[PDB]
């Protein structure tokens, strides 16, 4: 019953789920220039906090940045304490 | 062409002839379009072969002994713990539940990647059939007739336990039992006014 | 040609060469139902359907019916059978009725296919193989083969008569079963009884007299 | 029983509108004579009321606590419990009629669009024309179907439609 | 031509005169397409064998004094166990229903993907048989009236027992003893208005 292996086991297995298969497929949807590729045509301020600024880099090979391992990792804490929370009224 | 679904009626238009189980059977016009027909094809092989697994696994179940496939899941609300061939499993609900949703998740996102493909090859062909694609297509159609036959069956455990609640087998026998006596008009909830 | 009223205006869509070649043809149209051929030709095989099962019912209600009256056959009364015969019988009535819906769908689907396509129900390969006799005698509604066994659908100068005796003695029986009907709901026994009872007293029992055919008087 | 009420036959608040309906018409009853037309039509409205009460218990209505008939509009339920002639075997019969007259019309006017003055045959009616049509139609709904399956019942899209869109 | 079934009449045009049994008998012209008349030939061969099969062995059981045919499979509902010729069999009403299943299954398999074959030759030729071709179409047309008169033996027995609930040979010998006291007008069922 213990959390640290239902939280942690959960993170790893949606972790290792997000890495190695739904990769490609997150991808795949990255390609938005045939509708949209200027959000917003614009110069400045009231713009620019609208268009991107920052580009996160990764040395990694297939190119997590921190913001999938944010995601992956929120569904695995998610669901994780789901299990423990369904465990949780007795069984 | 395997046939003809309606004596004398005319054939679709859209169905194409070179195509395993194709009896012409569209009252609906549902597969009009090419890339909705692909995926309809796709589907009902894939359908197919998981609902010959299912009927298969519960026809296995109670022919040998074990309880019906209603009651296989039972060990999991009423404390328990699972079985197999007469052996213990030792695995929690959770448990199970982990290793089914990342194996199941690796397998059908590995099959989702290459396109629609129904026939694949080589490592899924270990023992030499289908190789000259001369007899492949009787074997395309022996499969998908089998399939059909399979998900009209497990239909029928849905709706048979949804009615009697006894499992197949036993229904089987107490119709043998008595013919006249007990099917779906002695059912009492299929046809109401009875 | 005869006429139901002689001096009444034929419609003209029962006098064309297509209608007149019609087996019991009087002209009787006064609801000007048959205005569309194609209509006219699925409302004739109606007529001869409920002919022909018009007939088997009057005949299953008179001929037990009247043989009870002599010492042999004692059949129940025609609004009993059914009890009778059920508590006789080794199934439960719903059974019987799903495996005759089912016995007899298909048989009028069959016949249904052939209506909507002349030629249908014979193609190659599709029954096991009586593809062969099931096509029609190129006149819907008269099939030949394995229907009218005994050839007497051969000849061609009986065809008409044949027919025509069809259709009358078909329209009689329809008319007959309606009667049963009524006097059951009227008089409240079976048919030969009636007979019985109204040649016994002709000027005293009949519909004018039950009380109920006819209130205002 | 169905949706908790009692069949009238056994309902205690059924007699007693019963006996306050009759209470209230010999009331009035009580001031003539016996063989005045007053009295002979009082006697005649209470021989027309108990026969109403002794109707409406005979076809097995069902009433609620207020002791007044509840009609049920389901088929399945009516037709199983015994109740088709309330809803059922009515709104057929209506069905009936309505497209009979509908139908009747229609014919009319297409009818009598064929002629060199429309409106006049509008306006003053034809009255043989009127008639006949009138007989003609006693069957509709197997005419009406097979105009359906025929494809005339329906006018093409060569109706106005409103400019612009 | 074998013969002819009714005197003076013509004979159908659609049955070839080079077959076995041969009398031209079709009122409800029945065999007039090909392929349907081929199917029909291999039909009237088969259950003519299997015809043969069942009336001899319901007279052997029956004349070596071991029950009816209605009561061989009695030891299957009412519990029991099955024989042959005075020796006891050890099975199960399962067992058999596998092994014929099985067995029948192969067989008719097989014999049904040789296209639509009536006389084979050679392993089913074991005694030197037929080997001329010559007298081989009498032996047909033995074979095929033989089977006839089989079938409607058969017919015979069904009717019969559904008639009078007795055997063949008790039927038989109790006719033998009062030929019109008891035969199908004494039978109360056949001819109802007596
Ligand atoms: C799986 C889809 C499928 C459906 C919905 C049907 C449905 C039908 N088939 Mg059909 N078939 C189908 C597949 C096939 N059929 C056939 C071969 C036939 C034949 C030979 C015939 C039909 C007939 C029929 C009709 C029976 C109507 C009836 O009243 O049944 C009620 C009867 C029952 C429910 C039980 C009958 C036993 C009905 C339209 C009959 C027909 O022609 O109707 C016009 C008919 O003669 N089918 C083959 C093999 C080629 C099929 C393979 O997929
Ligand atoms: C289709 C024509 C037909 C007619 C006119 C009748 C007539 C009748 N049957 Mg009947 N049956 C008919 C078809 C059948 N019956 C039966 C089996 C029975 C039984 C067991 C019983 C009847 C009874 C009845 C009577 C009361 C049932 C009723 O309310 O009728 C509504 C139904 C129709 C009007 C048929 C629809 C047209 C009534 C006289 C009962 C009786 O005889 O009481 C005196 C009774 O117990 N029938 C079967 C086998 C499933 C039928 C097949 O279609
Ligand atoms: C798993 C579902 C499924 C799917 C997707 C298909 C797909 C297809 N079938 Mg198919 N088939 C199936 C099951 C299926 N089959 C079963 C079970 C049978 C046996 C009865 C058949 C028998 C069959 C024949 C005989 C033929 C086809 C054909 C086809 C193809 C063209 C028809 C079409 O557009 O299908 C689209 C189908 C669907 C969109 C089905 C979706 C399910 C619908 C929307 C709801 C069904 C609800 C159901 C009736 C409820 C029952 C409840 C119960 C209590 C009564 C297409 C590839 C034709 C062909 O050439 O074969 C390849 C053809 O001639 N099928
Ligand atoms: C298609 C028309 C039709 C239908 C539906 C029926 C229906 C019936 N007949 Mg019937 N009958 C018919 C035509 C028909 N008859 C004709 C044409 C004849 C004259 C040969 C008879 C002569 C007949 C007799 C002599 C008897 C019946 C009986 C019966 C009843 C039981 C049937 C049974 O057990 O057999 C399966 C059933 C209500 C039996 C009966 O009345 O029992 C209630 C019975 O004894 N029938
Ligand atoms: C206007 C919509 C409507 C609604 C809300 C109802 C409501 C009801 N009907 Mg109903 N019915 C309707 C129209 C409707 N009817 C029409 C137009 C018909 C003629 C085709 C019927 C024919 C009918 C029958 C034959 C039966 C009912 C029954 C019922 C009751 C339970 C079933 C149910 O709700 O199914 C949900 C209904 C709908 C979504 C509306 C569509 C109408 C369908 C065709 C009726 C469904 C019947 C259902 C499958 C029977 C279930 C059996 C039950 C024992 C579980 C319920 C009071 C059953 C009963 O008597 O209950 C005690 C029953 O046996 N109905
Ligand atoms: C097992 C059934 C069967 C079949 C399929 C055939 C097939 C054939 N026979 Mg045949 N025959 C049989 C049994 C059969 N025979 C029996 C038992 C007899 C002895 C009475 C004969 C005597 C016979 C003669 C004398 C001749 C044929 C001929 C033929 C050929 C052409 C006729 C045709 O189209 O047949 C098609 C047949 C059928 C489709 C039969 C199907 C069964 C029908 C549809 C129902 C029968 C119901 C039955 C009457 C019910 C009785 C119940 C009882 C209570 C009264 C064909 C190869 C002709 C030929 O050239 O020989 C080769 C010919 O001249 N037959
Ligand atoms: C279980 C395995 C099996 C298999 C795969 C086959 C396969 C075959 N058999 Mg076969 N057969 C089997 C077991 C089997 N048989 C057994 C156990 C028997 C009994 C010993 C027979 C007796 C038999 C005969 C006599 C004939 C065949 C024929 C055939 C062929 C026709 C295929 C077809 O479409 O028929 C599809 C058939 C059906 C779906 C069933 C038809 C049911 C009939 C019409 C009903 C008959 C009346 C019924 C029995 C009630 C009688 C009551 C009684 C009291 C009188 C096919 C090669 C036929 C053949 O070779 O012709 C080319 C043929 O003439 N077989
Ligand atoms: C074709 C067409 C066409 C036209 O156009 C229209 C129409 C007609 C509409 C259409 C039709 C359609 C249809 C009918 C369909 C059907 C389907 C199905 C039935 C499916 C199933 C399907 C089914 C399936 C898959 C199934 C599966 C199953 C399974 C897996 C099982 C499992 C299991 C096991 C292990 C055992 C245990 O103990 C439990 C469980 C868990 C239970
Ligand atoms: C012509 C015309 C034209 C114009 O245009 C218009 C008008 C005039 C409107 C029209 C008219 C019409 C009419 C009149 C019709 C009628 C019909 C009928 C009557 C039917 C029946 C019909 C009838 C029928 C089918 C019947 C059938 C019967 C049956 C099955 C029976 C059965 C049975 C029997 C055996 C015995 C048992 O135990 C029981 C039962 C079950 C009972
Ligand atoms: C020809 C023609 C032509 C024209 O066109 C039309 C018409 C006239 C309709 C037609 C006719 C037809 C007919 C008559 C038919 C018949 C058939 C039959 C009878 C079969 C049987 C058939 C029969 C058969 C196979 C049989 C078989 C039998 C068997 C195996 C047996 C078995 C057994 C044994 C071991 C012994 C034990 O203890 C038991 C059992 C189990 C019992
Ligand atoms: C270095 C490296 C590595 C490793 C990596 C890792 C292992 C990472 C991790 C990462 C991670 C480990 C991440 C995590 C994240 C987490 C998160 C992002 C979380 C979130 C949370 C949440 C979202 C929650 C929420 C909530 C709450 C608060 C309560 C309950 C309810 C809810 C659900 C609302 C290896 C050896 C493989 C190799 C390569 C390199």
């Amino acid at each position: 019953l213990d959390p640290q292996i239902v939280i942690s086991g959960s993170t790893a297995a949606f972790l290792a789920i997000g890495r190695f298969v739904f990769l490609g497929y997150q991808r795949r949807e990255a390609n938005f220039d045939s509708t949209v590729g200027p959000k917003t045509t614009g110069a400045t301020y009231f713009d620019d906090l609208q268009k991107n600024s920052t580009i996160f880099a990764t040395n990694d090979p297939a190119g997590f940045n921190i913001i999938d391992v944010a995601g992956w990792g929120a569904l695995g804490h998610a669901v994780g304490f789901a299990v423990l929370a369904i465990n949780s009224l007795q069984g | 062409k395997a046939g003809n679904w309606l004596p004398g009626s005319d054939a679709p238009a859209w169905l194409p002839d070179d195509l395993p189980g194709n009896y012409g059977f569209d009252p609906l016009s549902l597969g009009k379009e090419p890339a909705s027909l692909k995926r309809f094809t796709e589907s009902e092989v894939i359908h197919g072969r998981w609902a010959m697994l299912g009927v298969a696994g519960s026809l296995a179940v109670e022919l040998l002994g074990y309880g019906n496939w209603y009651d296989a899941p039972l060990w999991a609300v009423n404390g328990g713990k699972a079985t197999w061939f007469g052996i213990e499993v030792p695995f929690d609900l959770n448990a199970l539940l982990a290793f089914e949703f990342v194996a199941m998740a690796a397998a059908e996102g590995q099959r989702g990647d290459a396109g629609g493909v129904v026939y694949p090859g080589g490592a899924f062909d270990p023992l030499g059939f289908a190789k000259d694609s001369s007899k492949s297509g009787e074997l395309k159609l022996k499969e998908i007739k089998n399939g059909r036959l399979a998900m009209v069956a497990f239909l029928g455990f849905v709706a048979q336990h949804a009615a009697t609640g006894k499992g197949p087998i036993a229904a089987l026998g107490e119709h043998l039992a008595n013919p006249w006596g007990a099917n779906f008009a002695t059912n009492g909830i299929s046809v109401p006014f009875f | 040609r005869q006429s139901w009223l002689p001096g009444s205006q034929i419609p003209a869509h029962l006098d064309t060469p297509a209608a007149q070649a019609l087996a019991g043809n009087f002209g009787f149209d006064p609801l000007g139902l048959g205005k569309d051929p194609v209509a006219l030709r699925w409302y004739q095989q109606a007529e001869l359907i409920h002919c022909r099962t018009a007939m088997a019912g009057v005949a299953g209600i008179l001929i037990p019916g009247l043989l009870t009256k002599a010492g042999a056959l004692n059949v129940p009364e025609w609004y009993d059978a059914g009890k009778v015969a059920i508590e006789n019988s080794f199934a439960p009535w719903g059974s019987l009725l799903a495996v005759q819906l089912f016995l007899c769908g298909f048989v009028e689907a069959k016949r249904w296919q052939d209506i909507r396509k002349p030629g249908s129900q014979g193609e190659p390969g599709s029954f096991l193989g009586f593809e062969a006799s099931l096509k029609g005698t190129s006149e819907l509604g008269y099939p030949g083969g394995p229907f009218d066994p005994l050839g007497l659908s051969k000849e061609a100068d009986k065809w008409a008569d044949w027919k025509l005796k069809e259709v009358k003695n078909g329209r009689l029986a329809m008319l007959a079963f309606l009667g049963f009907v009524a006097q059951k709901y009227a008089t409240g026994a079976g048919p030969v009884d009636n007979l019985a009872a109204h040649l016994k007293d002709p000027w005293h029992v009949n519909y004018a007299t039950n009380g109920v055919s006819l209130p205002f008087l | 029983d169905i949706a908790g009420l009692t069949p009238c036959s056994e309902s205690k608040a059924y007699a007693k509108l019963e006996k306050k309906e009759l209470k209230t018409l010999e009331k009035r009853l009580k001031q003539y004579e016996a063989d005045s037309a007053p009295a002979v039509a009082l006697k005649a409205t209470m021989e027309r009321t108990k026969a109403r009460f002794a109707n409406y218990a005979k076809a097995g209505l069902l009433c609620g606590n207020d002791g007044l008939p509840h009609l049920i509009a389901d088929p399945g339920l009516a037709l199983k419990y015994g109740h088709a002639g309330e809803v059922f075997i009515p709104t057929f019969g209506f069905l009936y009629v309505a497209g009979y007259i509908g139908y009747v019309g229609r014919q009319y006017l297409i009818a009598v669009k064929g002629e060199a003055k429309p409106t006049d045959k509008e306006i003053i009616i034809d009255v043989p024309l009127a008639t006949k049509l009138a007989w003609q139609g006693a069957g509709w709904p197997l005419a009406a179907v097979q105009e359906l399956q025929r494809g005339t019942l329906l006018e093409k899209e060569e109706n106005i439609t409103v400019s612009p869109r």
